[PDB]
């Protein structure tokens, strides 16, 4: 058995807590809310037999975008992953902030990056749903580990998404 | 805000002690709050944070209370079983000397501990594996101070018996010694020895049975059942326990009858049909009864104490079984001394009615005329001489006197024909040779 934290960063008001809640407290779509502060949720994963992996969700308020992120967020953090919202390219901007940021101020044991995927928040809503075409030049650009569409409310692609990923983060 | 505070201060142990404490005795204070820092995720980051900070005893201390009183009311899966047991009992080893540590360490498991079965099995024995059996005992034994952590030692242990794994893992260790000194210096207390008691029995295997532990575990059964006689849970555990070992080893009841157990039973039987029936009770004490039963000695043994005290409905049951009443030691019959102590009339009519021999009743005469006591040796007269020839042949003996009183029911009298309807003795008997006819 094993136990890993990954922490969840995005832009403000894109859902942030609903895909947190869909993969653990089996909650998804509800009221849009303002994440005051960094909140948590746990997963249990019985990836093998005999082997049954914990994960802790840190779900990082990006209301405060403009302040200083702390390192000790990142801190013997084991993996990470951005979420924006479809509907803003500035959203698409700040993802960019947080992979700069996540860059600068985050390391591994073996030091390589821990591995980074792009999740498409929202991709059930119009008009710019499927637009991975441009996307993909962030994709390939970023070096990211996965990219991959996403809908919370829908909860369509997270499960196979989260399962790449810690296949992925398990895979280091 | 207080979690966000722990989180972002990891680094500090006096951040976490202030603020554990703080939202530990919030959950204390309301219940509502329980299962949300759970579904929040509060257990294993916390046991992580403890295995960050070891070296001090105040940070697991706080630790184990606040999961206590977190955990507490609540039902956890195999999952969580196995990602909180081990690293508490990690804890509690790295801090084994630190008395609280301890204490909220047992207290937490206690309340944590209670396809599927499958599953379960896995984490059973992993559990073991993790050597919590040892650091119980330890920690029961090698302190023996402040009683609620001996509680709490023996509630965790039974839960231990009930492993798969378990029984001869703890036959290794010498539970039953811990155990019996807990018993020895707990006397007067009910929920140490009502706990200890079921343990003894659940404990016993054939190679504690011998000399050495067995006659101490007789002096304690012996102890703790007439500490408290009245209790009915105390009693029924602790003769359950006695019917296991009998059931164990038919060499036990050896001492056990030395040591004053019939005490035990004769003040129950009085008591139980006296007070409210239970069956159960009555009859589990009945099956002791029939296995102390066989090596008549022991029953002789039984007679001569039992005829010793006032015990009128036991000595029918006695007789009933056998044991012949003319068990003299030579230095006095038992119809002698039994009209020596002051005894009720009916002891002395079941001694003569069943087998006793001429001499010594004669010597039982003389014994009644010189403390002059009517009823006696009315009593008495009617087995020496009386006849169906309706003739008195009060002769060679020598009485100093005569007295009206003395030969009073010697005569017919039938205004009336007394009625003893009581069949208590004659069932008692009849269950107990049931129960010895039954089991052979």
């Amino acid at each position: 058995d094993h136990l890993f934290k990954v922490l969840v960063v995005g832009d403000a008001a894109v859902g942030k807590t609903s895909l947190v809640q869909r993969y653990s407290q089996d909650s998804f779509s509800k009221h849009y809310k303002s994440t005051v502060g960094v909140d948590f949720a746990l997963k249990v994963l019985q990836w093998s037999d005999y082997e049954i992996v914990r994960l802790q969700l840190w779900d990082i308020a990006g209301l405060e975008r403009f302040a200083a992120m702390t390192r000790l967020y990142y801190r013997d953090a084991s993996a990470c992953v951005i979420m924006f919202d479809v509907t803003n390219a500035t959203t698409f901007s700040n993802s960019q902030r947080w992979k700069q940021d996540l860059d600068s101020k985050l390391t591994l044991p073996n030091g390589e990056p821990v591995p980074c995927l792009l999740l498409a928040n929202k991709c059930d809503l119009s008009p710019w749903a499927v637009s991975r075409d441009q996307i993909d030049r962030f994709s390939k650009e970023n070096g990211f580990t996965g990219w991959t569409e996403t809908s919370v409310k829908e909860n369509k692609n997270i499960n196979e998404a989260m399962r790449v990923l810690i296949e992925k983060m398990m895979r280091n | 805000e207080v979690m966000l505070s722990m989180l972002m201060h990891s680094s500090s142990k006096e951040v976490f002690q202030a603020s554990a404490n703080a939202l530990s005795t919030l959950l204390e204070q309301n219940v509502n709050f329980r299962k949300i820092l759970l579904s929040k995720g509060i257990h294993l980051n916390v046991l992580e944070l403890m295995q960050k900070h070891i070296h001090s005893p105040e940070v697991a201390e706080s630790g184990c209370k606040m999961l206590n009183h977190l955990f507490e009311g609540s039902n956890t899966s195999l999952d969580i079983m196995a990602a909180v047991v081990p690293k508490i009992l990690t804890v509690m080893k790295r801090h084994e000397t630190s008395l609280p540590v301890q204490l909220e360490a047992l207290r937490a498991i206690l309340h944590f501990i209670v396809e599927f079965h499958h599953k379960l099995n896995m984490v059973k024995k992993q559990c073991f594996k993790n050597d919590i059996h040892k650091l119980v005992l330890a920690a029961l034994n090698r302190f023996i101070g402040n009683p609620g952590i001996q509680k709490c030692g023996l509630k965790v242990i039974s839960s231990i018996v009930h492993f798969p794994d378990a029984l001869e893992m703890l036959s290794l260790e010498g539970a039953m010694d811990s155990v019996l000194h807990t018993l020895q210096m707990y006397p007067d207390d009910q929920e140490i020895q009502c706990l200890g008691l079921s343990l003894i029995g659940y404990l016993i295997t054939k190679k504690n049975v011998f000399i050495g532990t067995g006659h101490l575990l007789a002096k304690i059964l012996v102890s703790s059942l007439y500490r408290f006689k009245d209790v009915a849970e105390i009693q029924t555990k602790g003769f359950q326990t006695i019917l296991a070992i009998l059931k164990l080893s038919a060499s036990f009841s050896k001492l056990l009858v030395h040591h004053s157990f019939d005490l035990v039973i004769f003040h129950q039987m009085s008591s139980n049909i006296m007070e409210q029936k239970d069956q159960q009770f009555l009859n589990l004490c009945c099956k002791c009864f029939a296995k102390v039963a066989m090596d008549d000695y022991l029953k002789n043994v039984m007679l001569e104490r039992a005829c010793d005290q006032n015990n009128s409905i036991m000595v029918e049951c006695l007789l009933l079984l056998g044991a012949d009443a003319n068990q003299a030691k030579e230095g006095s019959s038992l119809i002698c001394q039994v009209c020596e102590k002051e005894s009720s009339p009916k002891l002395v009519e079941l001694l003569l009615n069943s087998g006793s021999r001429e001499q010594d009743v004669r010597k039982a005469l003389t014994i009644s005329i010189g403390k002059g006591d009517s009823q006696i040796i009315s009593l008495l007269l009617r087995r020496l001489a009386l006849d169906a020839n309706n003739s008195i042949c009060l002769g060679g003996f020598c009485i100093g006197k005569v007295e009206p009183s003395w030969l009073g029911p010697l005569f017919p009298d039938k205004t009336s024909n007394l009625r003893k309807q009581t069949n208590i003795a004659s069932t008692l008997a009849r269950m107990v040779i049931r129960y010895q006819m039954k089991s052979a």
